[PDB]
RNA sequence: GCGUUCUUCGGAAUGUCGCGCAUUGGCA
RNA sequence: ACGAGAACAUGCGCGACAUUCCGAAGAACG
């Protein structure tokens, strides 16, 4: 998917890492809810991208995309315990690798990727 | 021996879901997907769901024997014609329901509009008063799929009565639902014959 | 089977969500003209990419956290309406109780983009009227609503004083008229026998606790203003935010001191942050308009014809 | 002798669904899988199907005699194509047909697309009175796939060829309105022949009108 | 079979599976109040990887297959967070480390061996029932 | 505005055939 | 100058028949 700090590579095993590493409350203060409103942001454009039989990220997709990048922005700024989980999980950089990678691909790693946060979220 | 081709379109009325039985999904989406074509990962209604409602519908109208256990026990026509697998009293399926392909003319008309296929209804299930979220995949109202039935005459003077059956049956579709969650309002569906012909043998459609 | 055409007439603003929570960041509210004009994401952005003002948008979103109006951006950086109106999907009238919006929830909508009344909640509304079979009752899904009926509306709760919540929701316009379908078997279940269960549950969750909360001092406010009608018979309760005395079997299938009760229990095991903490049952356990009048969430009237 | 050779391709409509061999399925797998080619893992349509299918058909087209229960007991026409077995009058069948396998341009078509070539279909069986579904995980070959088929017609009779290839192309007609497979009276296996490559490949017999 | 060990040690195979289910057969709840519905869903989440190397003759475990294992730990730890009997079921029949197990192998076999196990615990949890 | 459910319980194939006829064999 | 010499385990054949991915569930609770 992408390159985090230090070599280290985006993944699920990654997203459990970063759950783990933000436990103390998650990710200072994070709940359930505000991942889900991300989450609930994701599917859309998920889904749109999973009906489109094209591999290349549909034009639409891309600014949905970019939509989904200004309310990342936006909910961070509204709560400082999710920009605090956006800042750890790189989840708003992701959505610009996945843009620049123009592929269905990519995209659907990066939405396991935000899958996996929310599964281990629940989890721990 | 003459194969008769009924073929038409079915139109949906109020959203059809005919489930795929769950699939590799995001959490809290594409909670229950529909069935849709592996080929053109398109909505299908699948033939044997149109025959089995048709056949139940029909078996509901005629009226089911007391204590009827299996399908091999239905009405005398209805085992001509949707089939029997009786032992010592097989009856051939005259009519041979195909799975009903989304049709081009609907499909370009959704995207035309910029319209998905398939709605993802968001539901849930009140308990305590804790509801359970779920995103059914249900076809978009006013898609077409066109419906291809074959009719086998395997006895000519039947005809008639089985095709009196066969109108009795769509009829009877057209006021309940296809598919699942009809009791919810989603799976009514309309039937829009185009034309009945007899592509193979003597016998004559028009009549039909 | 025998077949009904159903009549839901609304007689307070009906929610039915489609699982989406938009933020004043995603529309645009004005205020002296009253209407929120829908903005979708996507062509808002790239609007503002290819005029340029992205950045700023994002500067925006930096200096004011909390608050983030989408029309004060346009109004800060002179964008034309008819500009608006590129990325507008469609604009609703607006009443607040209140300033602004703070949450807007959206109404449901088929995948054609119709507004409709899905049959599993009208035939859920019935099931907890008659719970106490549910197969032959088949309610059909409503008729396409025009979306002039739809309209944002603000949700204000009643604890012995009328409090605007920073909550808005799509709802259906009072005295609009939704038709559904619904067939049933004569043997599981009868259109008298439902229509008197459904008169009875009413007449119940009257009794039982709509006094209660009449003789708040806010109840009292809300009865003046003209919340409830004087017809209100046969009345469902389907929108988003009725509340917890209606949806539930406890105040119809219990007296009124043990459904209370058992309100208290369920609450406090449910929400320890707000009835947790209260240690004693409560009196009574537990929608504005631009003219006077005053409306309650959800309620409707129904009627059937053979 | 001639041996005339009609090399083609069936192209699937609905999907067709012919039962493998029943071997031990996963709990939750396929309840019945279809028949595949061991080597390549890939479904095919045996040639035994693609001809008693036809065979059949053509026997129903021309009209079985008064209590036939034996297969030799069929129209001196079908006897003479598929071939007959009763004592003291075995005919040999004219055709031979072959197991169509998985085509190799609908092999690649599936590889691009990231298609399976075989499809999990669910269904269910509503009991007639408790009203209760028992699923059923059935594998059917996808829609848009194709088999290379191969038949070949023997020459015995110069004068009844083009009666023969007649009757063949009555049963293909047939067959392409008809399914073939289990499951095509609930919609699997709607097929047509687009392909047909009729040449004489041993002989002197001349294939051009055929 | 010949899957993996334990912590305690024991040898995890198809009689392994039976054992477990046997020691969390509680008189019949199985694996702190597992149903069968929540195991069966299980079951599909492994029955979509299982077709896809089943339809498959690589040895070597694909590209897609393995990624499909992540998503398929990823899935049994929501399951886990989700409902607490699954998390009973998936610590005592040590599932998600053989599945991590089977991602360090990458072989056909293996995946299939740990295919045959899951299929073994659904049928003994059937019948131990 | 915030928080909680994100899918749930059952069915997971069943029944019918599972080789038959002809020669080899038997009896005449 | 082999208990040998010739001798196709061959001919006929639809893994098919019957089967709704369904039953029940208010995007609603504070």
């Amino acid at each position: 998917l992408a390159k985090t700090k230090t070599g280290e590579m985006i993944d699920l095993n990654f997203a459990r890492k970063v759950v783990e590493e933000n436990k103390r409350v998650l990710f200072n203060g994070l709940t359930t809810s505000k991942l889900r409103n991300l989450l609930e942001l994701i599917n859309h454009v998920y889904t749109k991208v999973y009906n489109s039989d094209d591999t290349t990220l549909s034009e639409d997709v891309r600014d949905e995309l970019e939509y989904l990048k200004v309310k990342f922005a936006y909910e961070s700024g509204r709560e400082p315990a999710v920009r605090t989980f956006i800042e750890k999980t790189y989840v708003d950089k992701l959505v610009d690798v996945v843009l620049k990678k123009n592929t269905k691909k990519i995209f659907l790693d990066y939405c396991k990727y935000f899958e996996a946060l929310v599964a281990y979220a629940k989890f721990y | 021996y003459s194969k008769i081709r009924i073929v038409g379109k079915i139109d949906v009325l109020t959203g059809l879901h005919i489930g795929g039985g769950g699939e590799t999904s995001m959490i809290g989406a594409i909670a229950s997907p529909v069935v849709r074509d592996p080929y053109s990962r398109l909505p299908i209604i699948p033939g044997s769901s149109i025959k089995g409602k048709m056949r139940s519908l029909l078996a509901k109208h005629i009226g089911l024997i007391p204590g009827q256990k299996m399908h091999n026990q239905d009405a005398p026509e209805i085992l001509r014609l949707f089939g029997s697998s009786q032992k010592g009293a097989i009856q051939s399926s005259r009519l041979q329901i195909s799975d009903a392909f989304f049709s081009k003319a609907s499909q370009e008309e959704f995207d035309k509009k910029d319209l998905a296929y398939t709605e993802t209804k968001f539901e849930n299930t009140i308990s305590t008063a804790v509801a359970n979220p779920r995103q059914i995949e249900r076809v978009t109202r006013g898609a077409s799929f066109d419906f291809h039935i074959i009719y086998n005459v395997e006895n000519i003077n039947e005809v008639m009565a089985d095709f009196e059956n066969i109108k009795t049956a769509i009829h009877l579709l057209e006021n309940d639902y296809l598919g699942g969650g009809g009791t919810r309002g989603n799976g009514r569906i309309r039937f829009v014959i185009d034309s009945i012909d007899t592509v193979v043998g003597d016998f004559d459609s028009s009549n039909l | 089977e025998k077949v009904y055409q159903v009549k839901l007439k609304v007689y307070g603003p009906v929610h039915i969500g489609s699982g989406k929570i938009i933020r004043k960041q995603e529309y645009i509210y004005d205020r002296r003209k009253s209407l929120a004009h829908i903005v979708d994401g996507p062509n808002l952005v790239k609007f503002l990419n290819k005029k340029g003002k992205f950045t700023a948008y994002l500067q925006y979103l930096n200096t004011t956290k909390e608050r983030a109006d989408l029309y004060t951006f346009l109004r800060q950086e002179q964008i034309d309406t008819n500009d608006w109106k590129t990325f507008v999907l469609y604009t609703e009238r607006v009443n607040q109780g209140k300033k602004g919006m703070n949450d807007l929830h959206l109404f449901v909508r088929d995948g054609r983009g119709d507004l409709y009344i899905p049959g599993s909640s009208l035939k859920g509304a019935l099931r907890t009227v008659l719970e106490g079979a549910f197969h032959s009752l088949s309610i059909s899904d409503s008729l396409p609503i025009d979306p002039k009926n739809l309209a944002i509306y603000q949700k204000i709760d009643i604890n012995k004083e009328l409090k605007p919540m920073p909550l808005y929701r799509e709802c259906v316009n009072v005295g609009t008229t939704v038709e559904f379908t619904m067939k049933i078997n004569s043997d599981d279940w009868t259109i008298e026998k439902i229509e008197k269960q459904i008169q009875q549950a009413y007449l119940q969750y009257w009794n039982k606790w709509f006094v209660g909360m009449v003789t708040t001092p806010g109840g009292k406010a809300f009865i003046k203003g003209g919340g409830l009608p004087s017809v209100l018979p046969t009345v469902l309760f389907l929108g988003g935010g009725t509340g917890f005395p209606s949806k539930t079997t406890h105040y119809l299938q219990k007296p009124k001191e043990q459904a209370q009760k058992d309100i208290f229990a369920i609450l406090q095991r449910r929400f320890r942050n707000v009835y947790g903490k209260m240690a004693t049952v409560p009196k009574n356990v537990p929608v504005n308009d631009s003219t006077n009048k005053w409306y309650q969430q959800g309620v409707c009237l129904l009627e059937f014809q053979p």
